C-alpha cells in the first residue's frame, strides 16, 4: 500500500498563515519539492530536501492532483504535520548592485512571490550561491522582518569594455578545444567520429580515481589511482576543472594532466558542464570554447513536450553565457562534422583575439 | 512560457 | 598608439542629447570590436569599426563610459585611531569649493592640513623648500610621468604642477587629516592605489534660488554641466544651500567617520 517503496514519515510544526519555505512543482503524475527557502521551518528542522516527492499530507492522499488544492490544504491546517516521503536518488558575501531590476516585467523567474525588487546602489546580503543561476538574498537594512529570503539573478561580473590583443598559435603547442551544449544533441557521436577517423592527431586527459585497481588498467595508461586523503587535499587546493562523486568513489580531471597532453604537440579534447568555465578561464590554458546547438522544433522533430523543454534549456545556456567564440547549428550530421574540421584547421593560418590579461 | 512556473506552499 | 577594445552594451545614437553634433554616431551591436585611435578626450573617444566600415575612414565619436561592473564584493571597515582617511571634494567650478575649503581649515587650528606640490618655478628665499614647496629640476620631474606616481598634473606658463602620492601618505602617518580639490579626469589612479580615500560631491542649486543668489544662459550652462553622471565613483553627495548651513552636514559626516563603520570594496583590504 502507498506504493510500497522506501517510505519515511516526518513531522514539522507549522503555525497559522505562515509559509513553510518550500517550492512545489508539478510534473508527471506526482508533486516534487523543488527548493528549500532559508529562514523557514523546513530549513530550521533541516529534514526535507530537493528532489523528493509526496504521497499523503496528514493522512490525505496527494498523487493524482494539481498544485492548487495542495495550496488550499496547506493554507487551512495548523499544528503538527505528518509527511510521507521517499528519499532522493557558506558564508555571507555582501555585494553592491550596479543596475536595475523588477520581477513583474521579467517573464523568466522561477516564482512570482520571491522577486525582491531593488534599485541601483543598494546593498545585499547573499546567503547561498548553490544554484548558480538564481541566488538567495536579503536586502540590507531590512534583514529581520522580511521574513523569508528572496531570489536575484546570477549574472556573473560582465564589464562594459575590455582590452583585447592579437595572438598567433605557436608551431607545436596547440590550444585545447572545448565543446559545450545541451545534453542530447549529438556531441558524443561527434567526439567518437573525430577520434576514430583521425587517430594520431588528437588525445585526451586521463582522470583521477579513488576506486580499486582492477587487473586491466596498469599505472598511467588509463588512470591515476591515489588515496582519498590526497583527493580532498587537492579539492581544497583547487586543482580540479570538474569533479563529481559517483558510486562511492571520486572522479575528476586535473590541470597538470592537460598540461602534459598540451606540452607534447597534440590537440586536447574535452567536454564540460556549464558550471566549470569560471575556473578554466582564470588559469593559463588558453582554451577555445565552441557551442553546439540544435535547430528549431520542426526540423528537429524531423531529425528525430520533450522537444519544447530541450529548446527551453537551450535558451537558458545563452543569455547568460557570452564566453564562447562560435556557434554550430546542428544539421545533417556529415555537414556539421565538416564545419567542425573547417573551424579547427582555420586556427593554424589566421591569428585570433584574446583578452590582454592572458599575456601580461 | 515553460509551465505555470511554480508555487510556494 | 592604438587600443583595441570589445563592446558589451548595445547603443544607438538616434537620440542621446549629450552628443555635441547630433550626427556623428558610430552605432554598433553587442559583441563588436572597436579600434580606438584617440582617447585623450575625457569623453567621446574617436573610433573605427572592425568590419565593413574599415574601407572608409571612420573618425566617429563613441561614449566614454569607462568600465563599470554588475556585481562587486564589499566589506565592512572600521576607521583606525591614528591613520585617518583623507577627504577629497569634487564639483563644478563655480559652486563654493574654495570658500568651504578655506573656512574649514581656518576655523580648526590643528585638525586639518594639506599636501605640498612639485614646482619647477624659480627658487626663492621667502618660500622655504621644506615647508610649502618641493623644488625639483625639470628633467627628473618630467621623468616620473613614465612611472605614473602623480595624482593629477596640470600646466601653467611653461611650468607643470601636480601632487605626489607619497606626500599624502606622509601626512596620513601623522594626524591632521589632509584635504584636496580634484578634477574628474584624474580619479582612476587615486582610486586604484592603496590610499583609501573618501569622495564627496558639491552640487549647485536650482535655477530660481541660484538666480536669487547672484542671465538665463549661465544658469542653463551650470544645470547642464551638473549632469556629470559619468562618475558614480563617490560615496555620498550633498546639495548646496545657505552657505552657513552646509556645515550641519559636512562636519557631521567628517566627524561621524570616527564612530560608525563604512563599506569599501573587498580589494583594498587584502
Amino acid at each position: 500500500q502507498y506504493g510500497g517503496e522506501t517510505v519515511k514519515i516526518v513531522r514539522i510544526e507549522k503555525a497559522r498563515d505562515i509559509p513553510l519555505g518550500a517550492t512545489v512543482r508539478n510534473e508527471m503524475d506526482s508533486v516534487i519539492i523543488s527548493r528549500i527557502v532559508k529562514g523557514g521551518a523546513a530549513e530550521k528542522s533541516g529534514l526535507l530536501h530537493e528532489g523528493d516527492e509526496v504521497l499523503e499530507i496528514n493522512g490525505i492522499e496527494i498523487r493524482g492532483k494539481d498544485v492548487n488544492e495542495v495550496f488550499d490544504l496547506l493554507s487551512d491546517m495548523h499544528g503538527t504535520l505528518t509527511f510521507v516521503l521517499i528519499p532522493s536518488q557558506e558564508t555571507v558575501i555582501h555585494v553592491k548592485a550596479h543596475f536595475d531590476y523588477d520581477p513583474s516585467d521579467d517573464p523568466y523567474v522561477p516564482c512570482r512571490e520571491l522577486g525582491l525588487s531593488f534599485q541601483k546602489g543598494d546593498i545585499l546580503h547573499v546567503i547561498s550561491q548553490e544554484d548558480p543561476n538564481w541566488w538567495q538574498a536579503y536586502r540590507e537594512g531590512d534583514e529581520d522582518n522580511q521574513p523569508l529570503a528572496g531570489l536575484v539573478p546570477g549574472k556573473e561580473e560582465i564589464l562594459t569594455y575590455e582590452e583585447m590583443s592579437l595572438y598567433h598559435q605557436p608551431a607545436n603547442r596547440k590550444r585545447p578545444i572545448i565543446l559545450i551544449g545541451p545534453q542530447n544533441c549529438g556531441q558524443n557521436e561527434l567526439r567518437q567520429r573525430l577520434m576514430n577517423k583521425e587517430k594520431d592527431r588528437f588525445a585526451s586527459a586521463v582522470p583521477h580515481t579513488t576506486r580499486s585497481r582492477r587487473d586491466q588498467e596498469v599505472a598511467g595508461r588509463d588512470y591515476h589511482f591515489v588515496s582519498r586523503q590526497a583527493f580532498e587535499a587537492d579539492i581544497a587546493a583547487g586543482k580540479f576543472i570538474e569533479h563529481g562523486e559517483f558510486e562511492k568513489n571520486l572522479y575528476g580531471t586535473s590541470i597538470d594532466s592537460v598540461r602534459q597532453v598540451i606540452n607534447s604537440g597534440k590537440i586536447c579534447l574535452l567536454s564540460l558542464r556549464t558550471q566549470s568555465l569560471k575556473t578554466l578561464r582564470n588559469s593559463d590554458l588558453k582554451p577555445y570554447i565552441i557551442f553546439i546547438a540544435p535547430p528549431s522544433q520542426e526540423r528537429l522533430r524531423a531529425l528525430l513536450e520533450l522537444r519544447e523543454i530541450i529548446e527551453k534549456t537551450r535558451e537558458m545556456e545563452q543569455n547568460n553565457g557570452h564566453y564562447f567564440d562560435t556557434a554550430i547549428v546542428n544539421s545533417d550530421l556529415d555537414k556539421a562534422y565538416q564545419e567542425l574540421l573547417r573551424l579547427i584547421n582555420k586556427l593554424d593560418t589566421e591569428p585570433q583575439w584574446v583578452p590582454s590579461t592572458w599575456l601580461r | 512560457s515553460s509551465r505555470v512556473p511554480d508555487l510556494l506552499v
